[PDB]
This record gives C-alpha cells, structure tokens and sequence, in this order.
C-alpha cells in the first residue's frame, strides 16, 4: 500500500528523474530489462510504491516523463535504463519552452498538460492507494518551472488530500546557467509555495562543494551531481520502501517538519559523503555519519546552516544501528549546536531508522533540514530578479505569452512573504 | 437633499455590516486558511462553512457514487469545496466577490439555518478553527450585506430617483 | 478461569508484543509452531496449537507485515493481526477522528469475539505509546469503546511515555497530552515506562554499549510477566489485577505507578553475586533502577507493590521490608503505614535465548505509585507550552477533526492532576 | 423409502446441478462412472451403476452439452438431459407461452417417469432462476403442471434472486416479477439466494479474490445438502421436507425463509479456531453471513430452523439457543416464542476436492424467514416501476404471447406481498 | 443448432466480410483448403453456426457473395481464404451499381436478386435449424445501399421470425469518400430501420482513430482496418459456437440492448486494442479491458460517447475470469459514468462471459453500447443531405431509375424521426 507517482518535467527532471529510477532499480534489485534479478525478499516486500509489475515479472515504474521538446527525453529512451520505462510515460510535445515560464505554464504546455494528466488518472486508478506525487523538475528553467507549475496546479485539484514532494532544483546565485532564471524561478516559487507540501531545494553550487571537496571528483559528471540527488531521494522513501525500527511516512516527514502551513522547504542531505580509497582513513558509526550531516560541507542548499538556525530536522538512517546510539548521539548535537536549534520546538531532531542499508554501505544516513537560513537563498533570487524587473527587462517574451506587470509584482510580493516569516522564527 | 443624506444614514447604519464583510476579507488569514483547507477533513462546522462558502460562490453541490445501501447518490457540497479552495487565488476571489453579485438562492440555503446556527455562530467556529473565524464570518457577513444590497440598494436607486 | 486480553496498538505496542509473545511461549513451554494451565494468554484451540488471546493493531502496515513473516507468525491468529491503509503519521487526529473512525469498528468485532472466548473475563492489557500517532489517538478511542461495552472489567496500560531529552518526534508532546486527556478517564491503572530510563539500565546494570530496541522491550516484557504470573501461576499470596487497580490507587484518579524489574544481572554479573531475596528488594528501591526518568526521592512513594518470583520466601521478604521502612530518606505518604502488599510466585522468570539477561533464582517487579512523578508531567506540560505558545503545528491536527480547544482543557485537566499530587504529597 | 426428484431449469439451473451431484456423489460414496441407502437421491440401477433422480432442461444446447461431455456424463442416463431449439433469451414470454409449450410436454413425460419409479414420492426441489429466460417462465409453467398433477407433494425452490446492485441481464427486473406471480401460489416453500452476498461470503470468509461461479454454486449447494441429509442419513430430531413447509409458513402466503451456511471457512482458518457447537450458531445468525443482500435486523426473524450436521450435541445447542434469544438486538416476532427447530444428523457435511471449504466438523444451515426479506422486494419493485413506466423492452414480450395488464396485476401482487409482510411485523 | 446465414454485398461487405471469413476460420482451427487442423475440440463442437461439413472433412461457410459487378468477387476469388467459398455462392451481374443506390434496389440489383434469394432458399433448407443472417453491407455505396437493402426486404418477408443483424459500414463526415454518400446513406438508414433487429454501424474515420493512436499503425491498410470489424463480428457470435459461464445469444444481445422496436442502432468495440511491443506496458486485467472498451478511443462509431449517455450496454467478454470481477468491476464503472448512463434503465450493462479467448490473447473483450450520442451520426449525414437537396442535386441519376422526390423527403421524415426520438430519451 501507499504507492507514489513519479514525475519528471524539463531536461534537469527528466535527467535527475533517470538517474534517480537507476538507484533505486538497483536498490530493489531490477536489472535494464524489468525483470528482478535480487537475494533481497525485502525488495520485493515493497516493491509496490515504486514499480507495478505485469505479466512475466516484468516491473515498471509508476513514472510520468514530460518534456515540451522531444529531444532530451528521447536520449531517455536510448540509455540503458530507458528501456525500463514505457511510452505511455513518454509523454512529449515539439515546440520547446525555451526558459520561459509562459510557454510551459500558459501556452505550449497547457495543450500538453490534458495529455499527461490523462496518463496521470491511469496511473491514479492503478495503485491499490496512492499516497503522493514526486515530481523532479527545475525551478529555473522553462519546463521545470511554468510546465511542472501547471501539472503540480491541476494534480493537487484532482488529489488534494495527498502528498505532493518536489525536488525542485534551483538557481545558484554564483553560478547562473540562464538569462531569465530569476524570473523563472520567482514565478515558480509564487505557485509552489502554495502547491506542495514539501519541496527539497537543491543547487547545483552545493552538489559541487560536494564533489569536489569530499568526493575529490574535480571532474563532477552531470551524473554524479545527478547521482547524488537521486541518493537523496531513495533515503526519503526508504521507510515506506522497506521495514524499519522506526519508519517514516512521507506524511510523517512532512508533519515532524513543518512548524507553518507555509513554511516547507527544506534542505536534503547525505553521508557518509567521502571519496574512493578515503573510507579506509574512516569507520562508519552512528557519530561520524551525524557529524558528516550536520556538516555545511554535506548541504545540497545555497544557505551556510550558521547563518540561522535549524528549524527543525528529520535524520532518516539506514543500516544496523544502535536507537540509543542515534537518540544519544544527536541529543549530543542538539546541545552543542545551542545557537543553531530554535527554541520555540523541543526536541528539534525526529530520528528515523530504516533496517534497510543501500546495497554496498554498511551503514548510510540521509539528512531533511528545515533552517531559517534558507531564507537567504530566497533572498538572492528576489534581488536578482528585483533589479531586472526595475529595467522592465525580458519583458517582451513574456508579455507576449498573455503575463502581466501585475502577475510579477505579486510574485515579489510573494518572495518577499517568505522571507519576512523565516525572520519572525529566527 | 436631506432624504438622500438619511438614505446615507441608512447606509452609515449599514457601514458598519459593510464593514463586517470587509472585516471578514481581511480576517481571510494567510495561509492558516489555505492549510485547514489543504487538510482533508477539518471540525465539521467548518465544512459547514466552506459548504456555505460553496453557496455563496454559487458552486453546486455535486452527487456522491450511491451506497449499496442506498440507491440515491450521497448529496456532498465538500468536494465542490475541495476543488473552489485548492485554487491558488481562492482567497484573492473571495476578496473579489461582490456583494450585488449573490444569488438570492444562497441567501436562501444560509440564512434560515447558517446564519442562526449555535455551531456556525462565530464563538463555535473560534473553538472549531482559528482559521475557519474569518470563513464564517465571511460567509454570514456576505448573508448580511447582501440582506443589505437588497434592502439599502433598491431604496438607493428610489433615492436616485427623487435626487 | 480468569483470562485475559493483549492488545498491541501502535508501532511501540507490536514491537513490544513480538517481544511478549516469545516470553510466554518460552514460559508456559510453547513452541512458535503453537504447538507444545496458560488459560490466561492462550486459548487452546480445536486443532490445538495453542493461539495467544491477542490483538494485533496498527495503520502502518509495514510493522505487523513483519509479524507475518517472523518465525513468530504461525503462533498468531489470522484474525490477531488487522490492517490499516495508511499510517497515523504523529497526528492524535488521525489516530482518533480520521482513520481510527474506520477500522476502529473491525478490531471492536475481533475483541468482541475474543470477549467470547473468554468464560472468566479478567481484563485487558493496552500496549501503545503516549506519543505515537496510533497509540495517542487511536488507543484513547479503543479505551472509550470497551469502557461503553465492558466497564466493570480490568484495563491496564503499559505506556511508552515521553523521554524527557530524548528525541524521536516532534510532534510528540502534543500527542501525549491528549492522550492524557482521554486515557485517565478510563484505564483504571497506567504503568508508564520512558526509553532513557531503561536505556540507562541497559547500559548501567548489564554493561551493554549497544541498547537496541529489542533488548529494552525485553526487560518491558519481563515487567508484565511478572504482573501476570499470580494469574498465570500458583503460589502463596497470589495476585490479581483488579488487586493492584484496588491496592494502588487509593484516590481513584491518580493511577500512575512506576515499575522496576530487578535483578537486571548479565552473564558476568551472575557470579560476584549471590542474588539474596533482600538485596533484590534495596535493588528495586534504587534510584536508578526505576524505568521512568524520575527521582523518587523527590517525592513520597504513596503505595508500593512487590512481585517476587521463584524461590522466595515470605520471612526473607518480611526483613526486607522491615528494613525499608525503617530508613527515613525513603520517605512515604501519610495516610498509610503499611503501603506494601507482598505476591509470592513459585515460577521463576525464565529468559528469553539470545538476550540481556542471565537465570536469576529471585527477582521481584515492583509496581511503585509516588507523587514524585509529577516531575515528569511538569516537564512534558512545559514542552507543550512553549510549541503552543508559537500555536505550531497546529495545521496538520485541527484539519483532521480537531478542537483547537480541545488543546487548553487538556493542559487544564493537567494542572488539576498535578495539583492532586501535591495535595496527596502534602 | 422418502424418495426425492431433482429439476435444475435454466443454466443457473444446471450449473448448480453440476456442482450438486458432484457433491451427493462425494457423500453417498458414488463415483461419476455410478458405480460404487442413497435411495432419496440416487436410484439404483440394473447393477452397480447407479442413476441420479434428476432432471435437466434448458432451451439453450449449449448448457447441458457441457454436461454431456463433463466427467459427470455418464452417472445421468440421458433419458433426463432434455434440450430445445433456442434459448428463452431472457424473455419470460418465450419460456412461458413459445418455446416452453412445446418442450414442456416431453418434460412432463420425463418427470411422470421418474415418479413412478418412487415408492414414497417425498417432493421435488427446483433449481431456477428468477431472472433468466428460461427459469421465469418455463419454471413458472412446469411447477403450474406438477401442481396440476401431484398438488399435495411437496414443492421446494431454490431461486437465484437479483442482487439488488450487481449486474447480469437489462430485462432481469421484468423476468423476477413475472415469475413472483405465477411462483409464489405453486412453490410451498422458497429459499432465495442473490449471487452478491455469496460473494461477499467468498471474499471476506474464505479469503479468496477471485469468485468465480463454480465456488459460489459449490457454496450454494451445501445448503441444500443440509436441507437434504435428515432425510438422506439418520440422526436424532429427523427433519423432513413437510416439516420445514410446516415449520416456516406459519401464514401459508408468506414462505421466504433465506439461507445461510456456516462454517464458511478455509484451509488457514481452520487454525486459529475451535469450530465449538456454539460458535457456529453465532456465525450463522451474524447479518453479513446471511446469503442474501438483507439485513436481518431491519425487522424480525418469524420463524427460523437449524439443520446441525457431524458430531453435534443437543445440550451444545440448546444452551446456544438459549444466549440467542437472550439478546434483545435479533428480534423476534411477539406472538411466536419459540421459533427454532433443531434437526441434528450423525452425517458430517463432506467438502469437494478442489474448492472452498476445509473439514469442518459441526456446520449449520439456517434456514430463517425475517419480514427482513420485504426490503429486497420493494428495491425490485422499484427497479420494475422506473423501466415499466418508459414501457421499456414491453416489444419483445408482449409479441411472444403476454399481456400489458399481466405487468400491472404482478405489481399488485407484490405490494399485497409487502402488506402481508408489514402486518406480521407489526 | 441455430446456425446463421452470411451475406457480403458490394465492395466493401466483400472485403470485410473476406477478412471476417479468415479470422473465423483461424478461431474455429479451419485452413485455407476447408480442412480442419485446430487442436481445440469446441472449435468443432459447434462449427455448425458458422461452416457446412461434406465428405472428407469439407468445411463451407454458408456465405452468399452478391457484387453488381464480378471483378472484386473475382479477386476474392484469388484470395487465399477465397477458394473455401463453394463457387456456387458467388452470385454476380456484370452491370456496377456505381454507387447508386437506384441500380442496386430498383434496376440492376432486382435483376440479380433472384437468383440470390434462391441461394437464400438453398440455405435456409440446409439449417438444422436457422437463427440468422448477418448483412455485412456498406450504407454509402451501390452494392451495398441499395441491392443490400432488397436483399434485406425480401429475406425479412421470407423469414419473418428470424435474427437479421447487418454490420453496416457508413459515411464518415470528416472523411467522405463519395459523391452521392449522403444520398445512398439516407435512402438505406429509411428502409433499414424497418427491416432489421440490430446494425452494427461502423465507419472508417474511428477505424484510422483506433490505428492510428493506439494500435500504432501510421499506414492503416484497408486489411488493418478490416481485421478490426472482423474481430468485433466474431466477439458478437463467440456465444453461440463456444460454451460460456453465461451465453448470449444474438437474439439475447438484441433483447438485452433495445429499449424501443426503432433504436437498435449500435456502436461495437474491442480491447485490449494495443500496438505490438505496446501490449507490454499493459497486463491483461478485467478492469484493463473495462477501462479500453469505455473509452472513446476504442469505439467504431463517430460519435463521441459523452456527447449523450449510453441507453444500455453489453460486454461480451472472452477468455477465463472471474464472473465477480466483471461485475464489481463493471458496478464501479455505472457509478463512474453517472451522467454518461441512462437513468430509465438500472443495471444498463449486461455481462456476458464465454470461457473461449480468440486464440492469442489471454484474455479478450467486444462491447456494443446503444448510445443516444449516435443521434450525431444521423444528424451529420442529414444535414449534408439536405443541403444538396435544396439545389435538387445529382436528382438526374435517381429520377432516371424511376425515383421521385417525394420518396426523399420521406427519407428525410425518417432520419429527423430517429433523431427525435434519441433527444427524447436523453
Ligand atoms: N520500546 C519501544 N518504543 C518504541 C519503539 N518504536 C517506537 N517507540 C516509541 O514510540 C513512539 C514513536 O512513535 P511510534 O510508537 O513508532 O508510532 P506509532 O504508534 O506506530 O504511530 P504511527 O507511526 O503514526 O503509525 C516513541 O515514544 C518511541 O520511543 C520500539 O520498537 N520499542
Ligand atoms: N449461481 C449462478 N447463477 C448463475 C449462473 N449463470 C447465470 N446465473 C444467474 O442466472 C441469471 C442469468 O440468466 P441465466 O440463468 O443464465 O438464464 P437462463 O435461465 O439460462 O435463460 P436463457 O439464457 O434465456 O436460456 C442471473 O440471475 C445470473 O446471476 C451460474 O453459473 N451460477
Ligand atoms: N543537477 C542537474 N541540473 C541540471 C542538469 N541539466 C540541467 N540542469 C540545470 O537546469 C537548469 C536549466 O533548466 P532546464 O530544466 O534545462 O530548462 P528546460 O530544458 O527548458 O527545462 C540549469 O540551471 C542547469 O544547471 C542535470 O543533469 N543535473
Ligand atoms: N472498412 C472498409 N471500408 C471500405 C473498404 N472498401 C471500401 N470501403 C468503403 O466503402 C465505401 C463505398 O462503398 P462501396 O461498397 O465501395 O460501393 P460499391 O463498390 O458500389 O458497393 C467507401 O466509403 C469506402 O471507405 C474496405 O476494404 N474496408
Ligand atoms: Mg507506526
Ligand atoms: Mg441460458
């Protein structure tokens, strides 16, 4: 039971979203071909939430492939695990949002959404109780943003009494990759705020902190930044995936989270975060993997922890471990940490422990931070974005596309809400 | 002149309901409503209060698959509800609606039994939900007003009239 | 004869329930096949293979999922163990309101058809959790409705209460507190154990570095055992459990006795012992041994009860006794003298294979009411206010059936407790 | 001897018959082949072989031309398969007034036959159904011959009823108010079963997910095999047919008494249980293991009988009894107190290779009338009114032989039915 | 027994009715030589229906092959499954109808019906016992119009009593493939109304839906397209020449799916109508083939279904399942399509379930819906109709054969009277 919907909407979610099916195919033990070739019963105890299996244990995902170009999604299908998924799920138009909001929110993805929502209610009508929607999608492009907007918009109408999470990748103020990201990501937020009930933020700036630093890749793959996410990702559902000393619902997640109606971005994390042949200077313990996740090195966020304070926290583990080690362990960190733990919540930390390892750790520990701090990345974007809007600038192509000054002012108004709150709970 | 400024008195009598409405908008919180709303199944009375919503909305209630046990389709005026609230401006359109613009027939469905209930009344709905307050309120106060556009706005246009 | 009801509600209630059932077994000397006068917990059925007089509750699925596939499985009834869709997730309104007001009504008719079973109905036992989503909600709900059926018949709780440090969930002390609210109304005795006492007693007494969930549901386990076996077995001074409701709470509301389990002796620690009956009695009034994190000493045990096993001897037991009352730190309430009643058993505990514990020839559970444990109640009443005061997540429980009011008359109902206490103590 | 006829009319018909001779055979120790005092059911041939005392019409070939290559084939003499041209394709005017006068003669032939054959002709039982083409009419038609001819033998029907909800044929309305008509001043007696309680007794009992139609009928005939076996196997408080007519019909209109037979268990749910006397009196009384879509309780049980089989004690079921009539919730009529009879034979019910049941010692068909039953009569009612007003499907009919008038005097009778119904309740 | 009597006249009954031969033949184990060579038993156990047996094992459809011209009867002839036909079926004049529905009824298909009738006659006296004539017969041609609508005439005055069922292929709006389409269309529908039981109405734009999107196939074949109405023809007949756990007869279907002498127009389906390679992503499910069948994509007809409600229904499924699933499953769907079920009938569907699937798919289906939508249909070709007789258009041709004006508006009478009659019952 509690079968969840995948998602993945423009280049960044359809990639993300291909390497995230890879991770947790070898997780529950299915080869490129669908069939099941795994030791683990307990794979296949649960294999429900992820795959619906046909005839001659062929296993498939219970994933939606969107994409207003045909190009990126058909490289999908060419890949190895490609193959996995089925052309229902390949669901594409030819005219490209070209970062543009407008085109993948109003124009050219509302002639596709109706398509795709279709194999939505296919895919509804199948699971024995569906419990959420993943949906995979950038912030700051065209159709991550306006396209993954709209398909959140109209999803949440037909299923408002379930989950929806988004591993929303967004901009790194540092490193820019396009023109418009700003407004993007600004009228994305707008929409999100209001859609989702968690949305893990993640920036490519960090992913590389990661690689670099920790991982000692100076070469980061778009894989391995990819790789890295869909790690994330597989942690958060391990629990509903497999058995657990103490087992974490998405729901729980959410309700352990959120002081606020509001207030449900997070930032994701992951140990033990090191590079080949710099485990042998380690030794995998409860400790270490807290200290490695409490550490600013191992954020996939654009806000520095320290300036602010956690919100809250949910440390979901996996592996064999001690419940007092963890609960002792972090009660530990919660004193330490004394400036960076809000006061107005008692036990800051929910721990979590999956009895399940990930295939090749013998212990492993994946991090849900909600910090004040976060509010700075937020920031950034508003600034960003507040300074173009003063020169009226890319005006035109969205204009053009029916928005409206109005629109974009509220979306500031937006912005500005969401940081405003973060101050008053600092 | 003086028939007009008493028409305008009328009105000063009446600005305070106005008022009320408009207190009612405001007391649209923001996002206390938006998540009561998001949450499946909140304290009765405030399903009461969004169905009011509904009506004042002029959205119909739509009809539940049957029971075995019963051949009539289950009357259900939440799922109406569901859809009119997980839009994104929902608050916004309630600011938007006009007073003029209610159809005589939610007048009809609320006031009689909605506006005169105990658990409608705001006190119960304070206990219910903090967020459902200002729903209720809006919903009785909109009853209200347009008890008021009915009454004020003919004797207005009367007063146009004689102006 | 008199017999008995389990039931197991919540994750923490099953868990501890595969812990309890294998004790029995192990006990009355039945195999996990069923196969093999244990009346009380098992009914000897048609075919034979004695099939324990239990239930098996939980929303999440997963946990009793596991009881299905454990080798304890064939021992429990197909009947035992109920299924819900989707987990209470750390909500009391979900528990009680939403998906409790659905599943609630199927256990009602499987306890109704072990209610038949039953010639001499003795009464029932509620493992669930003060602070769990299911057993915060759901097990109030349950009480309710067996309380309008039975009334007259023995309900008895063993409580997961909250840690006061230690941190599982966030959510926890508002569940807590309205299960408060409901549950003293109804269960006429309440025998509360918190995680970071026995956690302390793990490490301390067996000298055990790595305390895992299984070996502290052990020594819960042990602590009914011993609660029981004045029904389950023969011997001198026999008890009942309408005895310790009627002995122990001479003021009907306050029904809160700490238990304490000793010896609680490891391998080593078996040998530079001689385990006397006299030093098990000074082991049970030690600070330390308590299972709550309560100092007893800050208080005054208002009424004692003693539940020596094996081979013990009443003159042994008397000095002891003697003894106790005559140190005056170990202070006790006014309005009694004598607040002990004494239960000897001729069955020894028997210990579970692969465990903490070694063959202890005496041990004595002590089942202690003291005004002292209004230190743990101030504290947890405290944790609520300060999250009440930001009025935080508030969100997830109103719109799930709840009274915002429902959260200031629970804390009302708390003051009052707390000021019976006080004037008890006085 | 007591010797009985077998008439399955229509395919529902037949296909119960093909599951009830599989069963008498099981029992009496028969093999297909019909070689080997059965004589109620069996009658014995020249030598060794030995032949069913039945009778098999349909008008659709294809139905009993199954049987005539089945491995039940040759334990009929194919004096008994009667077959017509084409089927009454569910029009109750073409087996009443076309098809049936014409291949009723033949029939009647058979049956006057096989009369002669029985020393003590006890009665006949009719396996039809009231809403197929062939079992509305032909089946109305033939009882109106026998009537006729015999009229003081006893006359016993088992009708598949309509489910209210479930869905099988557009005319079926029409067909079932026809045959009430015509039915209820022929047949003595009347046990109605609708094939969508016995498949909520083949779900939630027997834990099977796949109801196909054999092991519902399998189910269905185990009733009848209980109705049977006092007079088929010896035993002490013998029932015989008459008596059951005598019994149940305390007003000589009204005789629905409706089935139910416990225990309805499967091959795991023979563990975990005790399958006492008493529990399976409880089962057969509980409203869900009724097999009609009726709630007992929105009325009162008249007149009830209870047909014990295998090892049962009368001491057993008279205490039983006892705690049934205690509870005020089963209701019973005013005026008649005790409203049981309990017949207790020595035969045990025998399960079918490959099917439903495991080996249950004691089981219990009820055979109960409740004015319960007057709830499924006005749905119909309704459901006849709602197509009779449109004048819907009024062409094929009244072109085969019927009347327009014919329709409303049905309506007429039914709501005398119903009145007769409220004024026994009152 | 109730063997049926094909009949293919024109271009298009010749071909499809050349395609519907084959696939029988395949389905029942027949070779292109009319030998049989199937290792299924009940392919010949009711051959009959469909073929005459003769010495050596022959076996002939009785099939009469009627085209105004010889050269598309020629090619059946050097068809491959063409040489079954005994020559002597093959009735043909060498003057093309040409698409005038005047030369096929009045001139040159009166000259050539004659001898067809006395093919009719041979037939019909060679039926142990005759059920029907199915017409495979195009509305909007010469052949098929016209000499189809005589040959209709005078059988119904022939054989009164008997089944005439005509799968009519008609003109699609979107994709008029002639001059006159309207007018032979029109003039057909007037006198087919009157003449037979039920009509199969198929056009060629929901063909190329079907192929195009969900059988993948972007070059249709006439043969693709064929294939299709091939299947749909022998789903309506599986009843009658296999056994079944509940059979429809033709006349069953007819009885079943006709409020009203007039409205027996139909829209067939199948399922599972999925692409090679695309059957994958499916797994062959009651609820899969449900789901296909009711959707608007796997309807031959050009109506949209939710443009009206369906009047009545029946889902002649194939293949082995359980009666239960297709009931609940098909209950699910009544309420599902509230608005999109006609409120004067309850239980519109009618299930019926024969045990044979059609050799190659596990499971199979075949609707046939009696929609109010269908009026569309109607309302397209009237409208086109009339318009060209505003300018008296194309009279020449049709005046020339002895036709008058008066006839036309007559026919005109017709269809505005077919139409109504839908609007009222709405
Ligand atoms: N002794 C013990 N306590 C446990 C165990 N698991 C959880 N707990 C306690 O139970 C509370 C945490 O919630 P759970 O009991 O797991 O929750 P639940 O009752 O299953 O509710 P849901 O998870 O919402 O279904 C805390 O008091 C935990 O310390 C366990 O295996 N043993
Ligand atoms: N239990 C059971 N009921 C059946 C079976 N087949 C049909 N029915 C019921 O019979 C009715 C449907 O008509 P049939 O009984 O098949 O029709 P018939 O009496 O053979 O009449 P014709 O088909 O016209 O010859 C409904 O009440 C069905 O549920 C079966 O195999 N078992
Ligand atoms: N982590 C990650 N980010 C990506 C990848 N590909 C593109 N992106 C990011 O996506 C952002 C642009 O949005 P994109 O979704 O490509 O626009 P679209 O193609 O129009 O949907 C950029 O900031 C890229 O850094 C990838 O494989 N992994
Ligand atoms: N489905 C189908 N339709 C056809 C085929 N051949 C022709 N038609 C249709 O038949 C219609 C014309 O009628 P037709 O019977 O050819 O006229 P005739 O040759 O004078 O009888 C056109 O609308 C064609 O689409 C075929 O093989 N399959
Ligand atoms: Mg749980
Ligand atoms: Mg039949």
């Amino acid at each position: 039971m509690r079968e969840i919907v995948h998602i993945q909407a423009g280049q960044c979610g359809n990639q993300i979203g291909a390497k995230f099916w890879e991770v947790i195919s070898d997780e529950h033990g299915i080869d490129p071909t669908g069939s099941y070739h795994g030791d683990s019963d307990l794979q296949l105890e649960r294999i429900n939430v992820y795959y619906n299996e046909a005839a001659g244990n062929k296993y498939v995902p219970r994933a939606i492939l969107v994409d207003l170009e045909p190009g990126t999604m058909d490289s999908v299908r060419s890949g190895p695990f490609g193959q996995i998924f089925r052309p229902d799920n390949f669901v594409f138009g030819q005219s490209g949002a070209g970062n543009n909001w407008a085109k993948g929110h109003y124009t050219e993805g509302a002639e596709l959404v109706d398509s795709v929502l279709d194999v939505v209610r296919k895919e509804s009508e199948s699971c024995d109780c569906l419990q959420g929607f993943q949906l995979t999608h950038s912030l700051g492009g065209g159709t991550g943003s306006g396209m993954g907007t709209l398909l959140i918009s109209k999803i949440r109408e037909e299923y408002p009494d379930r989950i929806m999470n988004t591993f929303s990748v967004v901009p790194s103020p540092k490193v820019s990759d396009t023109v418009v990201e700003p407004y993007n990501a600004t009228l994305s937020v707008h929409q999100l705020v209001e859609n989702t009930d968690e949305t893990y933020c993640i920036d490519n700036e960090a992913l590389y902190d990661i690689c670099f630093r920790t991982l000692k890749l100076t070469t980061p793959t778009y894989g391995d930044l990819n790789h890295l996410v869909s790690a994330t990702m597989s942690g958060v559902t391990t629990c509903l995936r497999f058995p657990g000393q103490l087992n974490a619902d998405l729901r729980k997640l959410a309700v352990n989270m959120v002081p606020f109606p509001r207030l449900h971005f997070f930032m994701p994390g992951f140990a033990p975060l090191t590079s080949r042949g710099s485990q042998q200077y380690r030794a995998l313990t409860v400790p270490e993997l807290t200290q490695q996740m409490f550490d600013a090195k191992n954020m996939m966020a654009a806000c520095d922890p320290r300036h602010g304070r956690y919100l809250t926290v949910a440390a979901v583990f996996r592996g064999r471990m001690s419940m007092k080690e963890v609960d002792e362990q972090m009660l530990n960190v919660q004193n330490k940490n004394s400036s960076y733990f809000v006061e107005w919540i008692p036990n800051n930390v929910k721990t979590a422990v999956c009895d399940i390892p990930p295939r090749g750790l013998k212990m492993s520990a994946t991090f849900i931070g909600n910090s004040t701090a976060i509010q700075e990345l937020f920031k950034r974007i508003s600034e960003q974005f507040t300074a173009m809007f003063r020169r009226k600038a890319f005006l035109h192509w969205y204009t053009g596309e029916g928005m409206d000054e109005m629109e974009f002012t509220e979306a500031e108004s937006n912005m500005n809400d969401l940081v405003s709150e973060y101050q008053q709970y600092q | 002149a003086d028939k007009q400024m008493s028409v305008k008195e009328d009105l000063d009598k009446v600005e305070p309901i106005l008022e009320s409405a408009l207190a009612a908008l405001d007391t649209l919180t923001a996002q206390d409503i938006t998540v009561v709303k998001s949450m499946k199944s909140p304290p009765a009375g405030v399903k009461l209060v969004m169905e009011a919503i509904c009506i004042l909305k002029g959205i119909k209630a739509d009809k539940i698959p049957d029971p075995t046990g019963s051949g009539k389709k289950i009357e259900d005026f939440w799922g109406p509800a569901k859809r009119l609230l997980g839009d994104m401006r929902f608050l916004q359109s309630l600011h938007e609606y006009d007073k003029d613009n209610i159809p005589p027939a939610y007048m009809n469905i609320i006031r009689k039994n909605y506006i005169p209930n105990p658990d409608f009344v705001p006190e119960k709905i304070r206990n219910a939900s903090t967020a459902a307050e200002g729903l209720c309120k809006w919903v009785i106060a909109m009853d209200s007003y347009d008890k008021v556009a009915k009454i004020v706005a003919p004797l207005r246009n009367e007063l146009q009239k004689l102006e | 004869m008199r017999e008995c009801i389990s039931i197991h509600v919540g994750q923490a209630g099953v868990q501890i329930g595969n812990a309890c059932w294998e004790l029995y077994c192990l006990e009355h000397g039945i195999q996990p096949d069923g196969q093999m006068s244990f009346n009380t917990f098992f009914s000897e059925t048609g075919a034979g293979k004695h099939v324990p007089r239990a239930v098996f509750v939980d929303l999440e699925p997963t946990v009793i999922d596991e009881v299905r596939t454990g080798t304890y499985r064939q021992l429990f009834h197909p009947e035992q163990l109920i299924t819900g869709k989707e987990d209470a997730a750390n909500n009391y309104a979900r528990g009680h309101y939403t998906i409790g007001k659905e599943i609630i009504d199927l256990v009602l008719d499987r306890i109704r058809k072990l209610a038949d079973q039953c010639t001499g109905l003795q009464g029932f036992l509620v493992f669930h959790s003060f602070g769990g989503g299911t057993g915060s909600g759901f097990t109030s709900l349950l009480m309710e409705r067996l309380s309008v059926d039975y009334g007259k018949k023995s309900k008895l709780e063993f409580s997961i209460y909250p840690a006061p440090q230690v941190s599982t969930a966030v959510v926890e002390p508002y569940n807590s507190i309205l299960t408060t609210h409901t549950t003293l109304e109804h269960s006429d005795c309440a025998f509360m154990v918190d995680n970071e006492a026995i956690y302390d007693i793990c490490r301390r007494n067996l000298d055990i570095e790595r305390p895992t969930y299984t070996n502290l549901n052990r020594l819960i386990s042990q602590i009914v055992s011993s609660i029981t076996a004045s029904l389950r077995f023969d011997g001198a001074l026999n008890v009942d459990l309408t005895e310790f409701q009627t002995n122990l709470v001479p003021y009907p509301r306050i029904h809160f006795p700490l238990a304490t389990y000793a010896p609680v002796i490891s391998a080593e620690k078996a040998y530079h012992e001689q385990l006397s009956v006299a030093e098990i009695t000074n082991a049970c009034f030690e600070p330390a041994n308590q299972m709550v994190k309560c100092d007893p000493r800050h208080g005054k045990y208002m009424a004692c009860c003693l539940l020596y096993r094996g081979d013990v001897v009443p003159k042994d037991v008397n000095a002891a006794i003697a003894t106790i009352k005559t140190k005056r730190t170990i202070q006790f309430v006014d309005w009694c003298p004598t607040g002990f009643k004494v239960g000897i058993n001729y069955q020894p505990p028997t210990v579970v294979p692969g465990g903490d514990l070694a063959k202890v020839q005496r041990a004595v559970c002590m089942l202690s009411n003291t005004t002292a444990i209004a230190e743990a109640w101030a504290r947890l009443d405290h944790k609520f206010d300060l999250m009440y005061a930001k009025r935080a997540f508030v969100h997830w429980y109103v719109g799930e059936g709840m009274e915002e009011g429902e959260f200031s008359e629970a804390r009302e109902d708390m003051a009052a407790l707390e000021k019976d206490y006080e004037e008890v103590g006085v």
